[PDB]
């Protein structure tokens, strides 16, 4: 009890880095559409990604520190 | 927008940029009939 | 032709000398392999009109 | 189809051509417009103009600017500031003016300045590009 | 022993002779023989140098080598069997030290706190965020690594579905063949399809990567 | 078509009326500057600048020579076009009015409109086009302006 | 039971954390593509996305609470 | 069994909050990217950006009533 | 376990509104999108959007029944 | 472990219609953004969101057929 | 247990229909976006959407292979 | 405990396929769309596609590695 | 209790897998409907593509790197 359902505790506190993952898609996939529309490449819009990199995988950091914290 | 607009400049400016470029460009027969081609025999003036 | 002859000669090694799959496995793959073949025997000649005659140029 | 009109104040390639598509890098992208276009306008980004006819041949051109413009009917005009074949169209001088317009862009200026530069650096590169 | 010992022997000896045949299509013969092989490096040679230099001719041939050996090494994996279970997984594991050595060669040897400043000072990692740096050290390389050791088991994998619902098919249907034949038929070329290609991507992204970090170098 | 409930630009030679050109748009433009556009007038040909030439010595924008003498070229229409463009017309409704030619023996003065409002060329059914922005739209009106220019000019 | 499902259950709370990783990829994405567009980059669209990165987190922080009630 | 599975049913429902967040995300993200084709900001486009954050966390506020019911 | 089971089983039903909830906000978003890029707004294109709004929570309350019967 | 099982099957089977009300929210959006790029609305476009929000609801009539066979 | 744990076991597995659902909405959604950019529908277009309805019920049809293993 | 486990663990791994199935109609989608600007159909765009369906399933292939894995 | 709940919590650890899959879907899918507008496809775009690619395989770096340590 106390030793099992903090296994199965962990597990599904990892399939909270599943927005993170499409997160990371969906803002450095609109910045490689965004290059396409041109020129702003190293200048705002590739900064403003990694602004955007940031907040959604700070959003997997406090899901995989709840993985972390049912695992120790 | 652009580097261009952006910078005023104009389709025109930009155009003729452009325009001017393939004037700068072409084979050197062609390059010919560049002042030909969109040419401005003008006094400019301003009024 | 000889290259490929013995591309195959090795891979049989392989599955003899090695841990083995079930039988209807290993038929599929051998199957498999043969599907490409064909257009590869006809691919094979056309590279080698390609490679040949660029280094000959060069 | 639609009357394509390539034309340029010099040249008119095709003339209400019922061409099936025009492969059309406007400032506004690269695209093809087919045979009997929605209203829109472009712009020509220099590129080439890829002028498939309905005839299976996609000719091509070289475009500076002008305005192809996609109508609401099918009526497309390319009114091609100056559009040109690869065909007159010198790479020797392209090329050559290209690196040289990188050459020039170093030592240029503002948005503008440089910008007489990249434009060029844009066009003779779109042209080198092309060929 | 004999096995493990020879499976490494092995899928060396593959790369080994296109390796050294190549090398000597430069005078001789050709006769069949020379000229055929030499289309072995030739393909690499035409290929992958379409991709490559990119990072110069200078690291080319050493990353090429590399994708060379990940392929040929799954298609020494491809064809023996049993092999892709065992011996492919040991050597996706002995190209794990070649995928971690990769970047090691360069990247953690010559600075091992920031590997990063080799391969992305600003990109995915942050470059204003050394906390960034190092923890994208790891989705750049440390987890990367990792990654092309899952890369390779998940060959593994789709090479050993093919192998599961193959003999699960034609144990399902075991009619001789009949029905499950023709899907049988399909669920090895699968082998190929998924194996044999997303292995083959799988170092294209060993490729693209140790590229990326010996481009920027 | 773009019409507003709410610019002028005289076309020509410098060179004198060998036909009713100058006077025609002369009178037409006197006929105008009334009723409100804007009194803006550009003259092509300062044989424009004849014909009205007082206080269009003061409602144009600026008049253009050494027309002809090789004959117009779009480079001319742009070049006309490009300085027209920093001009301080308030872009209302400009015309552009010139003798368009119409055969050996006629010609004909004209007026075109210009949608110099590009807000007009903003409006209305124009709304179905596409590339719609004020951009491409005055990237074209700056295009065309030229185009119609050189024509015009041609005329 | 009682001191084993509350730590599996703090695992499946921890899943709502997937709608506010993946809805900051999809703002800081699209305000990416639209600064593309130009020039709104300050005052409007970017602070804008200081409003959308609000109600994108906002979801977050009540399924980061409701995770934190079931462990203390 | 009883008391434990109303604590394994809290966070069930508190994975809901995935698709309120995200569609928070599209929502604001699309009014980001619709208010760079310009020029109605406000009004029109940013006054339904709460008209469309409404609907779409009024199934968010159903869910976190199912994940608060089991809970007291 | 059979009246402890349906609260663990009315409690994942509740993970089937994550999709009615996305499902609102990009059918609202590309109404906001679809409206920016005009004129329609007064029926035609909005008038659609409250038949994507009905088609989509269908989606959400053919899955709050099945949550609701294993409850009541 | 038999009455207690189905409860738990059917409440995971509702996790399926997550994509069938989020997918009719993509269909039923490009056919709201599809028809501000006009004109075929009465035709063509409007007749291929039903064949679209047909499909998507395919996978929600496929899914609620198995959360209606654990239960009866 | 040996009853029960495939019983609960196939209810997982129809989690997996979320993707195909909400995967057959987007390459129906971009055919109604795509054609409304005209003309080339019958052939080229809406003979690619098939082709794309295709490999997204591919991985439909693996996971209701998956949940009929544990039912039969 | 060793055996019951291990039918309805290797049924939450399923629920991996639904990112490569959501996924394979967001890389056919935005091909079809990407077409539809044209023109470059076999070569460059199509190529562009297998190429990225590839790195799509492969995260189906192998969670269904970790799903036979489990039962066999 | 110890070893069993070993295995329905990698299992739902491999759930995560889902973030990433659909995720390569997004950042590839940009990358076709990216070079369709054109023609910086040989570096710029495609090389962005290998930089977008990685930091959305990097969250299935950490999430298959969980699934593999409650296993051995």
């Amino acid at each position: 009890i106390d030793t099992a359902a903090k296994f199965i505790g962990a597990g599904a506190a990892t399939v909270g880095v599943a927005g993170s993952g499409a997160g990371i898609g969906t803002v450095f996939g609109s910045l490689i559409i965004g290059y396409a529309r041109n020129p702003s490449l190293k200048q705002q819009l590739f900064s403003y990604a990694i602004l955007g990199f940031a907040l959604s995988e700070a959003m997997g950091l406090f899901c995989l520190m709840v993985a972390f914290l049912i695992l120790f | 927008v652009a580097y261009w607009r952006q910078a005023g400049l104009s389709y025109i400016r930009y155009s003729q940029i452009c325009a001017k470029a393939v004037r700068d460009a072409l084979k050197t027969e062609f390059k010919a009939n560049a002042m030909k081609t969109s040419g401005s025999t003008i006094k400019i003036v301003k009024v | 032709p000889y290259v490929l002859g013995t591309g195959l000669i090795l891979y049989l090694l392989s599955k003899e000398i090695y841990v083995i799959t079930p039988e209807t496995f290993s038929a599929i793959s051998t199957i498999g392999f043969l599907v490409y073949i064909v257009k590869k025997y006809g691919a094979s000649v056309g590279e080698f009109a390609d490679k040949l005659n660029e280094q000959k140029i060069a | 189809q639609m009357s394509f009109t390539f034309a340029s104040p010099t040249q008119v390639f095709f003339n209400s051509a019922n061409v099936r598509q025009v492969d059309v890098p406007t400032q506004t992208g690269a695209f093809g417009i087919l045979a009997a276009h929605v209203p829109t306008l472009q712009v020509l980004r220099p590129g080439l103009v890829v002028v498939h006819a309905e005839d299976g041949t996609t000719s091509k051109y070289f475009v500076s600017s002008g305005s192809v413009t996609v109508n609401a009917d099918s009526s497309v005009q390319l009114l091609a500031e100056e559009a040109v074949t690869l065909d007159m169209l010198d790479l020797g001088a392209a090329k050559a003016n290209l690196e040289k317009a990188q050459s020039e862009l170093l030592g240029a200026a503002d948005e503008a300045t440089r910008a007489e530069i990249q434009i060029r650096i844009e066009a003779n590169e779109a042209l080198v590009k092309a060929l | 022993i004999t096995p493990v010992i020879l499976g490494l022997p092995l899928v060396t000896l593959i790369v080994l002779f296109p390796s050294l045949l190549f090398p000597t299509s430069n005078r001789l013969v050709s006769n069949r023989f020379v000229t055929l092989q030499q289309w072995m490096l030739q393909l690499v040679s035409k290929q992958m140098m379409s991709i490559h230099n990119s990072k110069g001719q200078t690291w080319t041939l050493m990353l090429m080598s590399l994708i060379l050996f990940i392929g040929s090494t799954n298609l020494l994996g491809l064809l023996p069997h049993s092999f892709t279970p065992t011996t492919q997984l040991s050597m996706n594991l002995g190209m794990a030290i070649p995928l971690w050595a990769g970047a090691v060669i360069t990247g953690f040897r010559n600075k091992t706190k920031a590997s990063l400043a080799h391969f992305l000072p600003q990109g995915t990692p942050t470059p204003l965020i050394p906390m960034l740096v190092i923890i994208e050290t790891i989705s750049l390389f440390i987890q990367p690594m990792a990654l092309a050791v899952r890369l390779t088991a998940n060959i593994t994998a789709g090479h050993l579905l093919i192998h599961l619902i193959g003999g699960a098919t034609l144990a399902l249907m075991s009619i001789s063949t009949t029905t499950a034949l023709i899907t049988f038929t399909i669920l090895i070329l699968l082998t190929i399809l998924e194996f044999a290609v997303a292995m083959i991507q799988a170092y294209v992204f060993t490729l693209l990567v140790s590229l990326y970090l010996h481009d920027n170098t | 078509d773009i019409k507003t409930p709410e610019l002028i630009i005289g076309v020509s030679s410098d060179r004198g009326l060998c036909g009713a050109i100058h006077s025609s748009v002369a009178k037409q433009m006197k006929s105008e500057a009334a009723n409100l556009k804007e009194v803006k007038i550009i003259g092509v040909g300062d044989k424009i600048r004849s014909i009205l030439h007082r206080t269009h010595s003061d409602q144009f924008l600026v008049t253009f020579k050494e027309v002809g003498r090789r004959p117009p070229t779009f480079g001319d229409a742009s070049v006309i076009a490009l300085e027209l463009l920093n001009s301080g017309y308030e872009f209302d409704e400009g015309s552009i009015i010139f003798n368009r030619f119409r055969s050996v023996i006629s010609y004909k003065t004209e007026e075109k409109p210009i949608f110099s409002l590009d807000t007009i060329s903003s409006a209305e059914s124009m709304s179905i086009y596409d590339d719609i922005d004020a951009d491409v739209l005055r990237n074209y009106q700056e295009y065309s302006l030229a185009n119609i220019i050189y024509y015009s000019l041609k005329e």
